[PDB]
RNA sequence: GGGCCCGGGGGAGGGGCCACGCGCGCGUCCCCCGAAGAGGGGGACGGCGGAGCGAGCGCACGGGGUCGGCGGCGACGUCGGCUACCCACCCGACCCGUCUUGAAACACGGACCAAGGAGUCUAACACGUGCGCGAGUCGGGGGCUCGCACGAAAGCCGCCGUG
RNA sequence: CUGGAGCGUCGGGCCCAUACCCGGCCGUCGCCGGCAGUCGAGAGUGGACGGGAGCGGCGGGGGCGGCGCGCGCGCGCGCCCGCCCCCGGAGCCCCGCGGACGCUACGCCGCGACGAGUAGGAGGGCCGCUGCGGUGAGCCUUGAAGCCUAGGGCGCGGGCCCG
């Protein structure tokens, strides 16, 4: 049950189960320790696969742009400021909202 | 030999009036560019604003990229995750304060450690005022004071950096090199704040003085310079 | 009003020699010359070797002198031991050798000098090569002292093979509870 | 009017006063040497307020003036004559103090010999 | 050589004298008495020495000769002058330099002249 | 409003410029004269030659940490002395040692003062460090040399490898 | 204490910590720190030496600029030709020909940072006690040890020196 929940990189495969390193917290020392675990208890983790698509991107980003010498953004960079813009209203006033009053519902 | 060393070394002396010229000259230049930039930038979000308020519309201007962290509270009885935070911010001590790029991680770093420190959005003035006279530069791990721009220029020299006033462009509009620029910037250390706190413990919107309060924070920084 | 761990900021690593002998203080006033000036690294880890404790400067045998001087490209060149240089029994065909050291045990001076070699010490070194162009650092195995057995997990802890320190081995010595899975248990 | 020094400073310092020990005035049979207090609910180990200073380092004397006399010069515990002549440079910046158990007699020889050389004694009218 | 015997004299010297937080050096023939390497009468294999003559008047200028060492009855020249403390500079002066015999006593060796002179003439009021 | 925006142009003596010489024939660009070109004139710009160019004393200075080229009284019953003697005052302040989560404790030891008084030696390991020698290296017991003054030391021995 | 020195909601102004700022000193740590005789302050080479020649230069970005320019290349003197010379003296803000006062090289020096503490560890103690091998041409009946001192002082202190 303290491997429930966790990832880790497989080093062994037999017929019916997958030997997978993971990584084991204890008072402290984390130890990186090897179990052996049959398929039925075991998914494949898109948490590399964002990576790999970002690589075959920048990987491609970069050798097209290269014959023509333009640096192109291939670091992902954090949700920028929102960038000052216009807001419109047509034909009308914004419409007044008011606290309304109390009344006991129950 | 002798009458051709002294016009060797003469001509390698002279060769350096050429240069701390031309030095000086593209500082000086490079300084009107900025008086410049920083008044079109003024004035182009005063133009904006006038010309949506003429038809009837509006102006969202933009979310601001530059923040001034200061500490206010001292280090004891700090939580951990808070502790940790606080010495990313590279406020340590109590009481000093950094320029933070605002950025959706910076933001949600704020948050979280939002009962201890004091942050809002630094005007020009603002910026002047703490790079002169409370400005030290990180070099070889010192806090080395920047009494002259050749020491701003022999950290930064390779960002075109050169002068204490191009140290401002980087510091102002974010820029390419804030990383670099507001990390030989060594903690600004400013003193307590002449006429006092509203409330150290409690946020600025219940009348305290944590967390943010938006363009607010000069007139902190005023009394505490 | 400052938050930092004073625990590890002092560093601990040797400044000077320890030891006494009037000559190892000579050439380190050498080194400590050549060191800060010239912007040879070379010196750097000479001076900073000459600092280092009998146990940590351990000898080099002769041999192992030569297959790292045997090495294609490195002919020529002139070895460099802070330490000193035993003889090896077990080898013969001596090349002839440009050493330095800071000593050298007497047999194997003669095996160098009748090849045909050339042994230095660190002063004349210093006037061969003060930036040290054209040598060879080396050193003996510091993992070899018979102490780096006893190191490790533990004896006893699963397949983690160490020396235990026992006062004397032989049959009836530590083989039981623990090392036949006949007698308790094994690891 | 004898025997200037080189260079006369303002000497400042930090604390005039010694340091007592604690407690070394209620009972007799403690000396006022300093003992570092190690008790462990003892009230000036744990410095508390209003009670004897404990001496530590920050509290100690400019490297300038240090080991200074009042007058300027260093002391020198000359003890005989010959070991006058040592200080016959070192003169200006300090002076010659001759040891407690000279006898009279040359107690005198090394007085009229310093001030030939200019060498300012500090116990040079002393025992007559 | 000079460097051997002044780490075996650094401490451990029967000239060395260390009281009263300062250390000093009664050895013959060194000027200042520092307990030095520059300033240290015996280490070295030229040194220039400054003492009264033995009348009462003048001043002896110890050489060590360097024709050889090891031969210390005559390893060691003196000399002796007896002038008017302005050529009596100007002969220490003359002698330590435009000889090149160790040009680091130049200025020590003629202090310490000077301060003998000072010491043998009308002594006080 | 930005392209130090473009600019052929006109003011009309608009303000302000860390511009820099004219001579002249460059890289580029713009303009104008010129055929679009060659070439010329003017300008932008570059650059450094078809030029550029080349030195003396001052204040200084809101310039790499203060100096005065300013001065005044005091002197045989009056100067100087921080710290330590006595006294005075204002503020502070509970008695030390100890076990203890917690001691000023209604917890225990302690009237006072002198002298005495407690992590030692041996053996055995272990690691670190210094030194000699180095696939070796000893050290003991013996031996050879003294009545020791210092000696019951030091020196030496295919003993030195029996081990 | 009672239109308050009471209770709510608010102003200004002021008061104070060993906290923060500036400054002084003391130590510790860091600086691959500087100094055993050397130029050099975003350093962005220095030097032969030959052939040819000279006002040439390297006719490159509104860049605002960093790499190249206006204190000189060549020059005044000897008279188009020669030189452009030697520190036993250039007169020195750089001196590479010889190096401090400073350089006890486990010495001296410049920068920064930092300094709560039981149990415990480590380092330093020209802190102290007794005794030995050295050494101080040490001290001493013209007064040693000890003791006594509202006598002058040094050290942060252990303690120490003097009367
Ligand atoms: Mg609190
Ligand atoms: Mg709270
Ligand atoms: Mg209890
Ligand atoms: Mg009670
Ligand atoms: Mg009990
Ligand atoms: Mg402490
Ligand atoms: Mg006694």
């Amino acid at each position: 049950k303290c491997y429930h929940g966790k990832t880790g990189r497989v080093y062994n495969v037999t017929q019916h189960a997958v030997g997978i390193v993971v990584n084991k917290q204890v008072k402290g020392k984390i130890l990186a320790k090897r179990i052996n675990v049959r398929i039925e208890h075991i998914k494949h983790s898109k948490s590399r696969d964002s990576f790999l698509k970002r690589v075959k991107e920048n990987d491609q980003k970069k050798k097209e742009a290269k014959e023509k010498g333009t640096w192109v953004q291939l670091k992902r960079q954090p949700a920028p400021p929102r960038e000052a813009h216009f807001v419109r209203t047509n034909g009308k006033e914004p419409e007044l909202l008011e606290p309304i009053p109390y009344e006991f519902m129950a | 030999n002798f009458a051709e060393l002294k016009i060797k070394r003469l001509r390698k002396k002279f060769a350096q009036k050429m240069l701390r010229k031309a030095r000086r000259k593209l500082i000086y230049e490079k300084a009107k560019h900025y008086h410049k930039e920083y008044r079109q930038m003024y004035r182009t979000e005063i133009r904006m604003a006038r010309m949506a308020r003429k038809a009837g519309n509006f102006y969202v201007p933009a979310e601001p990229k530059l923040a001034f962290v200061i500490r206010i509270r001292g280090i004891n009885g700090v939580s951990p995750k808070v502790r940790k935070v606080l010495q990313l911010l590279r406020l340590r001590q109590i009481f000093n304060g950094t320029f933070v790029k605002l950025n959706k991680a910076s933001i949600n770093m704020l948050r979280i450690v939002e009962p201890y420190i004091a942050w809002g959005y630094p005007n020009l003035k603002s910026v002047n005022e703490l790079i002169y006279k409370r400005g030290y530069g990180k070099i070889n791990k010192k806090r080395i004071a920047l009494t002259d721009n050749a020491l701003i220029a022999r950290s930064l020299g390779k960002y075109g950096i050169i002068c204490m006033e191009d140290l401002i462009h980087e510091i102002y509009t974010v820029g390419k090199r804030f990383k670099e620029a507001n990390n030989f910037l060594w903690p600004f250390k400013l003193s307590s704040p002449r006429g006092g706190m509203k409330k150290k413990t409690t946020h600025f919107v219940e009348g305290g003085d944590a967390g943010n309060r938006e363009d607010q924070i000069n007139r902190l920084i005023r009394r505490m310079n | 009003g400052v938050d930092i761990r004073h625990n590890k900021d002092r560093k601990v690593r040797r400044k000077e020699p320890k030891s006494q002998d009037i000559y190892l203080r000579l050439l380190v006033k050498l080194y400590r010359f050549l060191a800060r000036r010239t912007n040879s690294t070379f010196n750097q880890v000479v001076l900073k070797r000459l600092f280092m404790s009998r146990t940590n400067r351990p000898p080099l045998s002769l041999s192992r002198m030569i297959r790292k001087m045997k090495l294609p490209g490195r002919e020529g060149k002139t070895a460099v031991v802070v330490g000193t240089i035993t003889d090896d029994v077990r080898v013969q065909e001596v090349p002839k050798l440009k050493v330095c050291a800071l000593r050298v045990s007497s047999r194997a001076r003669s095996r160098i000098l009748k090849a045909g070699g050339k042994i230095l010490t660190f002063d004349q070194l210093a006037l061969d090569s003060p930036k040290g162009c054209g040598t060879v650092l080396l050193s003996g195995p510091r993992k070899g002292r018979e102490v780096y057995r006893h190191f490790g997990k533990a004896p006893g802890t699963p397949h983690s093979h160490t020396k235990p320190y026992v006062r004397s081995k032989g049959r009836k010595f530590e083989r039981a509870r623990g090392r036949r899975a006949s007698r308790g248990y094994k690891n | 009017a004898a025997l200037r020094p080189l260079v006369k400073p303002k000497i400042v310092k930090k604390r005039t006063k010694k340091f007592i020990r604690h407690q070394s005035d209620r009972y007799v049979k403690i000396k006022r040497n300093w003992r570092k207090p190690r008790g462990i609910d003892n009230r000036v180990r744990r410095r508390f307020k209003g009670q004897i200073l404990m001496p530590n380092i920050g509290y100690g004397s400019n490297k300038k003036t240090k080991h200074m006399l009042p007058s300027g010069f260093r002391k020198f515990l000359v003890h005989n004559v010959k070991e006058l002549e040592v200080l016959l440079m070192c003169n200006k910046s300090y002076c010659a103090e001759i040891a407690h158990n000279v006898s009279s007699k040359n107690r005198k020889a090394i007085v009229e010999r310093a001030a030939q050389l200019a060498i300012r004694v500090t116990n040079p009218n002393a025992r007559l | 050589s000079a460097h051997l015997q002044w780490m075996v004299v650094r401490n451990c010297s029967s000239f060395l004298i260390k009281r009263n937080k300062q250390t000093y050096s009664t050895e013959p023939n060194n000027l200042k008495a520092r307990n030095s390497f520059r300033y240290n009468g015996l280490i070295h294999h030229k040194t220039v020495g400054v003492e009264p003559a033995a009348d009462g008047k003048g001043v002896v200028v110890v050489i060590k000769r360097r024709s050889g060492q090891r031969k210390p009855a005559t390893s060691y020249v003196r000399t002796t002058i007896n002038k008017n403390a302005r050529a009596t500079l100007s002969s220490i002066r003359h002698m330590i330099r435009k000889n090149k015999y160790r040009p680091d006593l130049r200025m020590a060796a003629i202090r310490r002249a000077s301060a003998i002179l000072r010491s043998q003439k009308p002594v006080m009021v």
